[PDB]
């Protein structure tokens, strides 16, 4: 047999792959691309005022946020027309702005005595146990008094610094600016950014009619308890009101069949590994279907989670002068879509069981499965000595170099000066006795002797592969 | 300039309300070596000190 | 040779004019050397500068 | 019986090169950089206005383009680089029509239009504004001669609403302000060409400059532009009888090689495309071919322009004779690559070249087998860093644009400080799998194939000559 049988198990792996590369160019567009790029020029890439050149991007004290926050953030909001306030003419501002911030509370940390003459009060780091619970300054509304994380309806972010609570003082904006310019001058005068805060958002979203996409702005500020500021941004695309179009019924229907494509190949795997051979781990043919089909159940699982959960724009739409809270909906997007792009690539990875149609294909595949016992050993060996240099790195340069700063920061520095592309023009400054000694010693032992046992070990598998398989006429 | 850089960006960094507490004050350990030195001819440098 | 550099601002600064009009760094006066502390409760590090 | 043959055929071969070679450069003057290089520094690098800095490749609104047609644009056609204009130029406009969408009906009560994105089926052919003329009626593709474009988000029609403009300065503005006072770039707008043409008599070379701005349905400005000299005289002095000599010489040869392959597969009724010396010949006959008849479309249409030079009043077309001109280059460029690639069947007669010759021609098919194992894993690569990357890095936006980025990284080309950024996790690594996968694994394979068939070649080569 071995064609009857295959001619089956082939067309019915194209099929799926078909499917799935419609169901990629289906949610991946060539529109959301600029969408985000102007959305992200008219915030980030503009100076807060036009006698500086700092933008949000480059923000560096407490006081230039103030700048930018009555700025460039209220003239990029706010549009007249030729009430409602279309971005671009284009990108409508439904519902309105909501500002928060989190603090920790005076005498967080503890002082010792013999100079405790000078220092009057400390600020610990964030921590949900030093979090500032207490009203201050003057108590008139809500962005002086504390709020749960289930009276927001918020969760957990995982900024740079820490990972920060959905809890916090919060205020919502008005529609018009003539009303938030003054309500952010009285946040401003009596002052709300005292030495205690620690983070600051800002979120918002927009809807852009022509095409059918929401877009939800969230703008993250950190400041660090020894001094300095950290600016993030995330805008993320969303889709809520799918079926419009004719286009939207064929990705559904894409979208049924991709299900019974998946449900087809667990039955067709249940019934292998119950009613044929057990333990058939041996292979690592069957231990990537595994996890195929754990993959795209997992995405089928977060999609029904997800797609199902919209009620909150129910809400929005019975009253649209509320803050919408789509943030949860951005992050199961992004998660599902870190999902999708795993999937395709191990579905793509696994065509190589297909093709050995000739003797030159054949071979290829033997000398590259059989070089693949023996390189496992190098590898762990080579990887071994990677992540000592990385240690030993992070432990001497990462205080001053900043791409030495954090473990996975020096693996990746590794890597790119593998490429060829990081210079140590820097780490004389950081270091002059152990920086050219281990810059020579890493680019000298693992790019002139270590990176060779990999040709070496591929040449002569090769070699011995080729001269068997030409021996094996010898006999014939 | 090394005055003016000091009389506008160090004095203010230490002192102020409560900006960056010190925990010690500065010092000017300054050295002479009595030898007398002499322009180098027109340009920044030639080889080194 | 070292110099105190005042308490508050006022006094370090008029000391600090007071010794730049009378030439104490204008002769060869290799280095300055100015370097003074930090030390941060929150975390609990000082810091040589 | 054999040596008479193959000289033969090489001193032939060497003449067609040379006659090839000689044409070729002598269409390359140094003048057409320094015209294109002037051209692009007046009309996209000088100021919109004296006290802005937002030139023409920066616009960034529909009312920066406004001040555009009423600032540098002016000053660079109507100057004091020295050049003089020709016929009038036309400006144009493509719009698309209210109600373009299915809205959905929770929030239509609050949006209350769509300008859907450009395409054949949306295009607004109803007159709006003022009917005064051609400038708010709409007018047929055939109507006025006009053909695709292909521009950077989508291809648009040849239709629209045009307008001609004045030959003198105070006329263009009028009908600018004119313009202006209504509402002619109105929210529905999609793409706005203009068009002209130079002769700048100094030196004979005549211009045709083609600026784009798109209005894509996100709102923004995309600008871009088309600068295409051409030089249709040809017969001016000793040199250019020469090139028609050589052009002439160049029929011949071409005309010589097409009987004898006609000849040849009479000869041969099959099997005769499996020597790939021969699939080669026919591809330069064939791109040979092309190019003549190109040049006799391009060549025997060039007396319109002449009346043209007296200073007529009307809008020369002129897009055919510069999209023909790209293309006629398109393919020159491509027929000398592959007569000159061709020349590696001459170069066997010596030792080591007949060794070189041997081992690429003996290690091609495992070669060839290995390009698609190795072009599997890399479109897999390319397809995840699309999914991933493609909405907010700007170089994975489009697909091609992924494959051109990680042959760059290739070469070594990295910038990282946007792929940490855009995704802390999944996006180190794919960055660290894919230098472990590429430049250990999948480029020691190649090197391993050469390695072992070149040392095959020369034992088996060096044992025939000592047999
Ligand atoms: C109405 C208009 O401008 N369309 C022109 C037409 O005038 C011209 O006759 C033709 C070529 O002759 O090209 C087109
Ligand atoms: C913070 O606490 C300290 C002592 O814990 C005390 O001086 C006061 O309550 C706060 N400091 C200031 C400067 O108000
Ligand atoms: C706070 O409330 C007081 C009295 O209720 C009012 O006078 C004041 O304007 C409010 N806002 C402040 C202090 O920012
Ligand atoms: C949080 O969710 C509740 C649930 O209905 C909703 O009423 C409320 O408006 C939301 N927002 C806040 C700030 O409570
Ligand atoms: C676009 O069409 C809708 C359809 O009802 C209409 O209400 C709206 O007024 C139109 N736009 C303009 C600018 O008239
Ligand atoms: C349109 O109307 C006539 C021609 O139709 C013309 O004289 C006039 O100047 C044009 N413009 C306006 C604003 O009427």
């Amino acid at each position: 047999k071995y064609l009857k049988s295959v001619l089956r198990e082939l067309v019915t792996y194209l099929l799926f792959l078909i499917v799935l590369c419609i169901l990629t160019y289906g949610m991946m567009s060539s529109n959301v691309y600029y969408y985000t790029r102007m959305m992200s020029q008219l915030f980030l890439d503009t100076p807060v005022s036009k006698t500086e050149k700092t933008n949000f991007k480059t923000l560096s004290s407490m006081e230039d946020f103030w700048k930018f926050t009555e700025g460039s953030l209220l003239d990029g909001l706010y549009w007249k027309m030729q009430n409602r306030s279309f971005i671009f003419y284009e990108n409508l501002l439904l519902g309105v702005p909501r500002i928060r911030q989190l603090r920790v509370r005076n005498g967080s940390c503890s002082i010792p005595q013999d100079l405790r003459d000078e220092i009057k009060e400390c600020y610990d780091v964030y921590s949900v146990s030093s979090e500032d619970r207490a009203p201050f300054g003057p108590r008139n509304g809500t962005a002086w008094i504390y709020t749960s994380e289930k009276d927001l309806n918020g969760s957990s972010h995982w900024g740079i610094i820490a990972t920060y609570s959905g809890a916090g003082y919060y205020l919502d904006l008005s529609r018009t600016r003539e009303e938030t310019a003054a309500q952010v001058a009285s946040l401003k005068k009596n002052v709300w950014l005292d030495r205690g805060t620690r983070a600051t958002f800002i979120d918002f979203s927009v809807y852009n009619a022509n095409i059918n996409l929401f877009c939800v702005v969230r703008l993250l500020v950190e400041f660090p308890a020894t001094g300095g500021v950290i600016p993030s941004w995330q805008f993320q695309p969303l889709k809520l009101i799918r079926y419009v179009t004719t286009f939207d019924f064929f990705l559904a229907a894409c979208e049924i069949i991709f299900c019974f494509f998946i449900f087809y190949y667990v039955v067709e795997e249940i019934l292998e590994i119950r009613i044929h051979k057990l333990h058939y781990f041996r292979s690592f043919w069957n231990c990537l279907d595994v996890v195929i089909v754990v993959l795209s159940v997992v995405a089928i699982g977060i999609n029904i989670y997800r797609t199902s959960n919209v009620e909150v724009l129910l809400q929005f739409l019975e009253d649209q002068n509320t803050f919408p809270n789509f943030e949860h909906l951005a992050y199961w997007q992004i998660q599902f879509n870190n999902i999708a792009a795993v999937t395709v690539f191990f579905v793509w990875i696994k065509l190589f069981k297909f093709i050995n149609f000739n003797r030159t294909m054949s071979q290829l595949s033997t000398t590259m499965s059989r070089c693949a016992k023996d390189l496992f050993g190098f590898a762990i060996m080579f990887f071994i000595i990677f992540l000592a240099y990385a240690q030993l790195a992070y432990l001497v340069f990462g205080t001053q170099v900043d791409d030495f700063s954090t473990f996975q920061e020096c693996i990746f520095t590794q890597f790119r000066i593998i490429l060829g592309d990081i210079n140590f023009a820097e780490i004389e400054e950081a270091n002059r006795v152990l920086g050219p000694i281990y810059f020579t010693t890493f680019v000298f032992f693992m790019f002139f002797i270590l990176l060779n046992m990999f040709l070496a070990i591929i040449n002569d598998t090769y070699s011995e592969v080729k001269s068997d398989l030409a021996q094996q006429k010898a006999e014939m | 300039e090394l005055w003016p850089w000091m009389a506008h960006v160090l004095l203010p960094y230490v002192h102020g309300n409560q900006s960056s507490p010190e925990l010690g004050p500065p010092r000017l350990r300054q050295v002479r070596l009595q030898e007398a030195l002499y322009p180098d001819p027109p340009g920044p440098r030639v080889h080194t000190c | 040779y070292v110099q105190e550099l005042g308490l508050s601002l006022e006094e370090s600064r008029d000391r600090l004019r007071f010794l730049q009009l009378h030439n104490w760094l204008d002769n060869r006066s290799r280095a300055v050397f100015l370097e003074l502390t930090r030390y941060s409760p929150a975390v609990g590090l000082h810091a040589a500068v």
